[PDB]
DNA sequence: GTTAAAGTTAAGATGTTAAGAA
DNA sequence: TTCTTAACATCTTAACTTTAAC
């Protein structure tokens, strides 16, 4: 979730793009219901 | 949940602020000139070790600097990365230096393969050089092994040619390195004092190397790198 | 206090490996002297031991005192001597390729390496000399366990006289000779493959009393079956060859001695 | 003679052998690859590459410019990460569906900068609203 | 509210050996 | 069937938390 995401060993880069991934997640999931 | 998580994604934007701002500094800090911690003396190659052409290498030494690579340092990716234990000697080394050291960095599972290795690319056995693992309090750092507890790296020096000659300095560093773990498969950086204690002013040349060391005046043969 | 020192906590073993006195029972510990294993007939007065141990200065230079590979060459070993045993021998590296090629014509394998590594007293006393009771003997120091402080034991390695990368080793080849029929009983890892030794400057071809019992404890405990219980009478399953004075006139060990 | 220094010297070998995203112009050695991690540095030609992409492709889709493009490591995050400084504006969203050159492009990322500077809330070049 | 003892856990370039894919 | 090859076989240290005083 969020931590695992924030954290240090992850590169920057690879953080904004799993981080995106789960912002897209959610959003569809608020598309769904 | 719509709206707690409707916060958590109020909260993730603001992530994306952070985080954008954060990359956005880090980013125009490295198109104002940010240097990093590699020196500006290192000379890199990304290739295949067994699929580039080592001539080429050869005539471009000879070219720049007229004399051949004085250490081959190697650290193989040995099979127990697979590579194999008939690639790593089939290899031209014999061809890449005609005068100099050879550094073979063997695991207890690979010691005699890695002698009659160096034996049969011209070299003899003269020396072995030990890594022994510490900890942050300064004990032994032991663990796995199957008759003793393992807290060992070996490597073994082998010389081509005549050595008595204005380089390689005699009666120099110590063969035990003792000194702290950094890394999953990370050899200290006191080899490298110890090699530059042996031979100043060199043209080394490593193999299978990653992008940790890339010291100064080393050719840096990898693919990772 | 003991703890902070890096010496000091490096070196804890050696309370506790106090080795056994002398066996007297005539039945623990044997005898078979002669004058060289290369000349004397072997693989008669034993047979198919567990555990090969040979105690060996290697010569190197001319000049030193000692013995070169070609005894080696020459040295009696056969099934019936040791058949499933592991066979443990000092080496260098001037001779460990040859060391390796001799040993592996006659069917040991090279399976585990065993080191040592050195840490000179007068280097110690040189030190608090340095920095700074500190006015005894090295061999004092090795004898009652009195350790000066040193956080940092990378200064303190002994200083040789190689033509290479300085001296600090001593190493311990053990060799297996596989049978895949008899087998051999082993625990596998009650032991660390380095311990820290303290030594003696201009002298750093001689293992102490306490890393002498180190090593026979490790070999005892890396083939339990041939510890002195009930069955090893007429049946040791160990002995060591050249053997020296100390330590080597042991429960469930043959002593081969080398007369002048 | 001289004991080979040996700056000139790593140039020389870096034109003949090194990696072409290693060494620019005659010798350096291209300090902005080795503090990332590999396979993302976002090379000149791949500036160039977006810069002359943003054109004559539908923008805010990024998929469709990826499938004409190398296929490879270009990542859309990264896309709309470094696409924001030729705009020169963090937000996107007013400028979703219509194509700019490049000359006027570089003509807008100066004002922004301009009014960045004038707004005194300017953080390394990046504009916020 | 602070200090110390007990459980935990995670990592450390092992290897022989029964099983089985050509 | 046969040699490999997956596919199984346990010990020290440093830290981290949890609980019992006091
Ligand atoms: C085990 S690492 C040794 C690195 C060294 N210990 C260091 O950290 O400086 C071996 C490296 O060799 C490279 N390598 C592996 N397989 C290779 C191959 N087949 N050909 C060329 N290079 C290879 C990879 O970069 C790998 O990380």
């Amino acid at each position: 979730t969020l931590e695992d995401i924030e954290n240090e060993k992850f590169t920057n880069l690879e953080i904004l793009t799993h981080l995106y991934n789960l912002k897209a997640e959610i959003v569809r999931r608020l598309a769904e219901q | 949940s719509k709206k707690g998580l409707q916060g958590l994604l109020q909260d993730i934007e603001k992530r994306i602020l952070h985080y954008k701002q954060l990359f956005f500094k880090e980013q125009n800090e490295i198109a104002n000139g940010k240097r990093s911690m590699v020196p500006d003396n290192s000379i890199p190659i990304c290739s295949d070790v067994t699929k580039l052409n080592f001539q080429a290498l050869i005539d471009a030494q000879m070219r720049h600097a007229g004399k051949m690579f004085d250490v081959i340092m190697m650290d193989p990716p040995w099979q127990l990365d697979s590579l194999s234990d008939e690639k790593i000697q089939n290899m031209p080394i014999q061809s890449l230096q005609q005068d100099g050291f050879i550094f073979v960095w063997a695991i207890n599972a690979k010691y005699r393969v890695t002698i009659k290795m160096i034996e049969n690319w011209g070299y003899k056995l003269v020396d072995e050089i030990t890594w022994v693992k510490k900890t942050v309090n300064g004990k032994i750092a032991k663990g796995h092994g199957f008759y003793l507890q393992h807290a060992k790296e070996s490597c073994l020096i082998g010389v081509k040619g005549d050595v008595d000659n204005g380089r390689f300095k005699k009666n120099i560093a110590s063969d035990v390195i003792f000194s702290e773990r950094r890394g999953q498969s990370q050899k200290p950086e006191e080899i490298y004092q110890y090699i530059n204690q042996l031979c100043p002013n060199g043209n080394y040349l490593e193999i299978f190397a990653r992008r940790n060391n890339l010291h100064d005046n080393w050719v840096s043969i990898g693919n990772e790198l | 206090e003991p703890g902070e020192d890096q010496l000091s906590l490096l070196l804890k073993w050696r309370s506790s490996y106090i080795p056994p006195q002398k066996p007297t029972n005539e039945d623990e510990y044997k005898k078979i002297i002669c004058k060289d294993i290369s000349s004397e007939k072997l693989e008669q007065h034993a047979g198919d031991v567990s555990a090969l141990f040979i105690n060996i200065k290697w010569k190197l230079s001319e000049g030193q005192s000692g013995k070169s590979i070609e005894d080696l060459k020459k040295l009696a070993i056969s099934d019936k001597l040791i058949n499933n045993g592991i066979i443990f021998i000092w080496s260098e590296k001037e001779i460990l390729s040859q060391i390796v090629d001799v040993l592996e014509a006659k069917g040991f394998n090279y399976i585990e390496n065993f080191m040592i590594n050195q840490l000179s007293a007068d280097k110690a006393l040189e030190m608090q000399r340095k920095n700074q009771w500190s006015d005894i003997t090295p061999e004092q120091c090795i004898e009652q366990e009195k350790f000066p402080p040193n956080n940092y034991v990378q200064d303190i390695f002994v200083n040789s006289e190689y033509s290479f990368f300085r001296k600090s080793k001593k190493i311990l080849l053990m060799l297996r000779k596989f049978n895949k029929d008899a087998q051999l009983e082993l625990r596998h890892q009650r032991t660390s493959d380095i311990f820290f030794d303290i030594f003696e400057q201009n002298k750093p071809n001689d293992v102490s009393k306490k890393g002498m019992e180190f090593v026979y404890k490790m070999i005892e405990t890396l083939l339990p079956k041939a510890n002195y219980s009930e069955e090893n009478k007429g049946a040791f399953k160990m002995m060591e060859l050249y053997a020296d004075d100390k330590s080597q006139p042991r429960k469930g060990w043959i002593s081969v001695y080398e007369q002048e | 003679n001289q004991p080979l220094d040996f700056t000139q010297y790593a140039k020389n070998m870096r034109k003949d052998l090194s990696n072409q995203d290693i060494c620019l112009e005659d010798g350096a050695l291209n300090h902005s690859y080795f503090l990332t991690k590999k396979g993302q540095y976002w090379t000149p030609l791949n500036q160039k590459a977006l810069q002359r992409g943003i054109e004559l492709f539908g923008v805010g889709n990024w998929k469709e410019i990826n499938y004409d493009e190398f296929s490879g490591k270009a990542n859309i995050v990264e896309l709309e990460l470094r696409t924001c400084m030729i705009l020169g504006i963090n937000d996107i969203t007013e400028y979703y569906g219509k194509k700019i050159s490049e000359e006027e492009q570089e003509e807008i990322k100066k004002s922004n900068i301009a009014k960045g500077k004038k707004e005194n809330k300017l953080k390394d070049n990046i504009y916020q609203k």
